[PDB]
């Protein structure tokens, strides 16, 4: 029948899911440890060249209008609207919106503002599409739901963020969201299972600094009989301290060069000699794991989940964006252009509704395109418009 | 049938309002000390009687009286919530704890003597001298009474 | 979650619990607010009125008028700061009290003072108004403003006080007699059929629906507001009563004294007024105030954070005349 | 008073308890010889079934 | 409704971000480990191949006009005017606004000046896009905000720049920052993340020199 | 793309203010930057060949002076 005989248990699919992750990537302090993150050298990489393609992308932008003429005087207005927020650009917004691979979730409020002076006084843009950042929302609650889990009714900001040195209704945010179902409020951030390899990674790098550091073979090793030694401690004016101070220097600055060579008396008290010089190394067998390999394995590990893995050497990584490209479109195409209609009362039917389409992310090639034409042209299946014309 | 159940309740923050911070020597505001932590007569597990907050004497036993104070034991090893150290240490043993000794805006209503007398107006004069502010007011807080 | 060393548990839920805040006061909007940028403010009065005239002799001597009156006052505003620090003791080794295994985080604590911070602020402007209300500001140990707005402006304090143990007797007849004959011979202007409003602390106006007048008067037709059968404010919290061209409120708050009750008009011009003044920031000093600041600061070391919030504003009340203490004898 | 010195916010509190949890069994058998000759009661010559017991 | 419900933070979006960095690379400091860093070969290197396919970019530059005659006359001017800097051309602002990669910031500031002979006299060309070197900036606050952290009123310059051996309103300054986004000032310098890579490089470099 | 937002958006709107041009959205020029990679002779020539051998390159002065 028409009835709900359920629900979405948006309160108990979360609480469930805090507990099974390690406590360092919970809620609040996820914020924390994604800006520890990044500061890694290949983090920071896999996240920069994700937004050099969405940037791309959300550049030359276009909307596709419908059929009527109707629907083509309302692309035209809300080609307007995108391209004339107050401060705000689609290419700010597009790398606003992407932040979401890193903290699994994206807030972003609509502000409309009415028309002054312009082609269409009278009618609503919109203002700025105000980015609310993750670090400024609520650490406790970041979303509020029903009396039941079953919705959402809005998003709470920190009171902290009015400050210089409150519940947001849901019908005003645009929320994005990735890597879990439609009941995960919080998103899996694509560094959660990076974690415990980002751990190790760091780690090993560690160890190999402080062991080549403490590499100490083929150094100087002298043996004097304590007599001497013992004589200078308690007679600072005697010749004995004057060669143990001699000594002292000279050993420090025992170089390779024109004039190296090394004079010891040759006396022996017993089987060992009394003065000897060697030179020490490891007796035996040096470190096994070669560490280097480690470290590889690890970054691998890292750059898959990102698909940014071809820099250890259609792809995977243009499939890759074009996911966060269709995200940041549904939130565009159904929750702004609707309403923004609704305000200058334009109602069409679903068949007229137009679409804003993103730009592509590879570059036309020049030698096959060329040669295609000539393909489906000297055939007669190309049709004779200006649409055609200007690709050129 | 009985339920064994236990709350954390407790802070450190409580006893130190704030600090003056030296772009240098971070420790410039402490002083580690060989207190006793298990009573010196007492049994093998006879826990620690120090609590945090407890005025010290430059010696290192907890003072007794305002001339013999000087400084407060914030030690992490007494904090509440972490006091697992039970059993651990052989009576009358010494062991090294931290002490807040300058630079610290300290909270008066913590500040006890060893055997929990609150401070008085000489120990205020004798810890203030070093270059603490002891200050006298903390909001507090009211949890649920029914009617605030 | 771990049990004993060797067993394991499941980990269910949270409970969590707060006091209620009360906000009936500032949804009755009856403050208006005052943005100013020094911490002294000035008031202007100037009353007026006219005299007798008596009979004289044709031809003879004449009479003459007096003049007008001037007052001017000046007042100064209070402080409130607030703050606190975290350190690292604090999250080392503490669970998170949330999740089974996920470590504490300092963003969950920096939310929970934020939340108090907000909750402590709420509480003190709450408690301003009814403090101002009764005829006095409110600044607990800062003995530099302490004003008593009826000693101020020069003033008395009405009593109409009010037996209910008369089952004989209605209540309303000694309310109606001396507060609205004083408020209508002191509204100061020429107005008509001001309303009147009652705060009634939870006693009393418990007592005064239960007197024999008030429950005859509304049992033997239905009329409306049935009051036997239905509760008064519907299943809302504060209970509204009106009787006699009067309106009535319980004060779940309890801030009024048990058995006391003020009775105050509306409508009337600029009888309840409230003014904030600049923090002391380079930033705000000399600018326009703001009705709260918080302030947050992370250590550049590492090694602390800090939270900040201060906040500074006077609750003036320009006429001690229309306000009467009602009380109560059971 | 302005320009002097400032106050601070309290502490938290926090809980925690324990339960177990009670088990409860029921069990039940059916045998050959409970139906082999028995006639469905309430009808008059329908002989026993033994899904009819099970139900 | 028409209404904002929220601000951007960008008061606390930053004081964030300065505890999450390693001393040597918050803002007062990170002016000199940039020009301390550079002096790497290979950080050097990476710098110079960049700026160099930017200057040729904008060495060719060119205005592409509308449909309608108005736009055609509009766009032969703004050429005269992007051409007829007194002493300044695009390159030189070209190098100098790529200054971003190296500090996450730049700025710009735009001056008018008046015609008095020529083609298009009475009208207002631009004198200079004067560049405001990141080391001349305010050490202490270089960017101030509103009384909340929503939006930015202005950039502090330095009262030491004026000395031989200020805050200028937004409305005359032109920001260009990467790495962040829109709620981040202060942009992440792409020597962010190369820093401890850099520090690791350099010390195995020196052992080595000594080893040999 | 970054230095040409500020360029397109901040300079040339206000530039254009100060000298009372006032013109609608879809007439405001633009700045476009240079080609940051030479272009190939022979690619480019044989392009045009079989574009034009078919017929859909225009006759403009702005395809002869490409040369």
């Amino acid at each position: 029948r028409m009835s709900e005989q359920g629900t979405f248990a948006l309160a108990k699919v979360q609480v469930d899911s805090e507990r099974m992750k390690a406590e360092e990537i919970r809620w609040p302090h996820l914020i924390g440890t994604a800006e520890s993150m990044k500061q890694d050298a290949t983090v920071a990489t896999g996240l920069d060249m994700l937004y050099t393609f969405v940037e791309k992308a959300f550049k030359d932008f276009k909307v596709i209008p419908g059929e009527s003429e109707e629907s083509k005087k309302a692309a035209k207005f809300i080609e307007y609207c995108l391209k004339n927020m107050e401060g705000q650009t689609l290419r700010q917004f597009a790398r606003d919106a992407a932040t979401f691979n890193e903290y699994g979730l994206s807030v972003v409020e609509k502000v409309y503002t009415q028309i002054a002076v312009g082609e269409y006084v009278g009618k609503y843009k919109v203002k700025n599409l105000a980015f609310r950042p993750q670090a400024s929302l609520s650490r406790t609650n970041p979303i509020v739901y029903n009396s039941d889990g079953s919705a959402i009714v809005g998003i709470k900001q920190s009171l902290s963020a009015f400050q210089n040195y409150v519940i947001i209704p849901i019908s005003r945010v645009m929320l994005m969201n990735t890597g879990g179902s439609s009941s995960q409020a919080l998103g899996v951030s694509p560094l959660v299972g990076c974690y415990r390899a980002w751990r190790e990674k760091i780690l090993i790098e560690n160890l190999e600094v402080v062991g080549a550091t403490k590499d100490m073979g083929g150094v100087i090793e002298l043996k004097i009989p304590s007599q001497i030694l013992n004589k200078a401690a308690m007679d600072p004016s005697s010749p004995e301290a004057d060669m143990v101070r001699g000594l002292m220097s000279d050993a420090a600055n025992a170089h390779s060069g024109e004039q190296s060579f090394f004079m010891l008396p040759s006396d022996t008290k017993d089987n060992a000699p009394q003065y000897s010089m060697t030179l020490k190394g490891i007796d035996g067998m040096g470190k096994q794991y070669s560490t280097a390999q480690l470290i590889s394995d690890r970054k691998k590990s890292i750059l898959d989940r990102l698909g940014a893995g071809f820099i250890n050497v259609q792809t995977i990584h243009t499939q890759f964006v074009q996911r966060v490209n269709e995200i940041i479109l549904e939130a565009l195409n159904e929750n702004l252009l609707p309403q923004l209609l609704a305000l200058n009362d334009i109602r069409l039917p679903e068949t007229e509704m137009p679409y804003v389409k993103a730009g592509e992310i590879v570059d036309v090639d020049m030698e096959g395109f060329s040669k295609a034409i000539q393909r489906i042209g000297a055939v007669g299946y190309l049709p004779k418009t200006p649409k055609v014309i200007n690709r050129v | 049938a009985k339920a064994h159940v236990a709350t954390l309740e407790g802070n450190y923050s409580d006893i130190v309002l704030g600090r003056v911070v030296a772009f240098g020597d971070t420790g410039w505001n402490f002083k580690e000390v060989d207190m006793t932590f298990i009573a010196d007569d007492a049994d093998a597990d006879s826990k620690t009687t120090l609590f945090a907050g407890v005025l010290v004497g430059e010696d290192g036993t907890p003072a007794t009286a305002a001339a013999g104070v000087f400084g407060v034991l914030v030690d992490r090893k007494v904090l509440p919530g972490v006091d697992h150290y039970i059993g651990v240490f052989e009576p009358g043993e010494k062991v090294p704890m931290v002490l807040a000794v300058r630079g610290l805006t300290l909270n008066q209503l913590k500040l006890k003597y060893a055997d929990g007398t609150a401070i008085d107006a000489a120990g205020i004069q004798a810890l203030e001298a070093q270059g603490n502010q002891v200050t006298d007011k903390i909001v507090g807080t009211q949890f649920i009474g029914s009617v605030l | 979650m771990q049990n004993g060393d060797f067993q394991i548990l499941d980990y269910t839920g949270l409970i969590s619990t707060m006091p209620r805040v009360d906000t009936l006061l500032q949804s009755m909007n009856l403050f208006t607010e005052h943005f100013g940028r020094t911490t002294v403010a000035r008031i202007e009065r100037l009353d007026d009125g006219a005299g007798d005239i008596k009979a004289v002799q044709r031809g003879g001597v004449r009479q003459h008028l007096a003049n007008d009156r001037k007052k001017i006052v000046n007042l100064n505003i209070p402080f409130f700061p607030l703050d606190r620090s975290i350190d690292r003791a604090d999250i080392q080794n503490f669970r998170e009290f949330g999740t089974e295994n996920a470590p504490a985080t300092v963003d969950a604590e920096v939310q929970r003072h934020m939340a108090r911070i907000r909750r402590s602020h709420a509480i003190l402007k709450s408690k301003a108004m009814y403090a101002a209300l009764k005829g006095t500001s409110w600044s607990p140990d800062d003995p530099v403003s302490d004003y008593n707005y009826y000693d101020v402006w020069g003033a008395t304090q009405t009593t109409a006080d009010v037996d209910f143990t008369k089952l004989g007797v209605d209540p309303i007849e000694v309310l109606e007699a001396e507060a609205r004959a004083h408020i209508i011979d002191w509204a100061g202007d020429n107005g008509d059929n001001y309303e009147i409003v009652v705060l009634a602390s939870r006693q009393w106006f418990s007592a005064l629906i239960a007197h024999p007048q008030v429950t005859g008067a509304y049992s033997q037709y239905p009329s409306t507001q049935e009051i036997l059968r239905r509760r008064l404010g519907g299943n809302a919290n504060n209970r509204i009563f009106e009787h006699k061209n009067i309106l009535f409120i319980e004060d779940i708050s309890g801030n009024i004294p048990a058995g006391e009750a003020y009775i105050f008009p509306r409508g009337i011009s600029r009888m309840f007024e409230i003014y904030y003044a600049p923090s002391d920031t380079l930033r705000d000093a000399n600018q326009a105030a703001q009705e709260l600041y918080v302030f947050f600061k992370e250590s550049n070391y590492l090694r602390e954070a800090k939270i900040e919030s201060e906040t500074s504003f006077l609750t003036v009340n320009n006429r001690p005349e229309l306000v009467v203490k009602s009380t109560g004898k059971f």
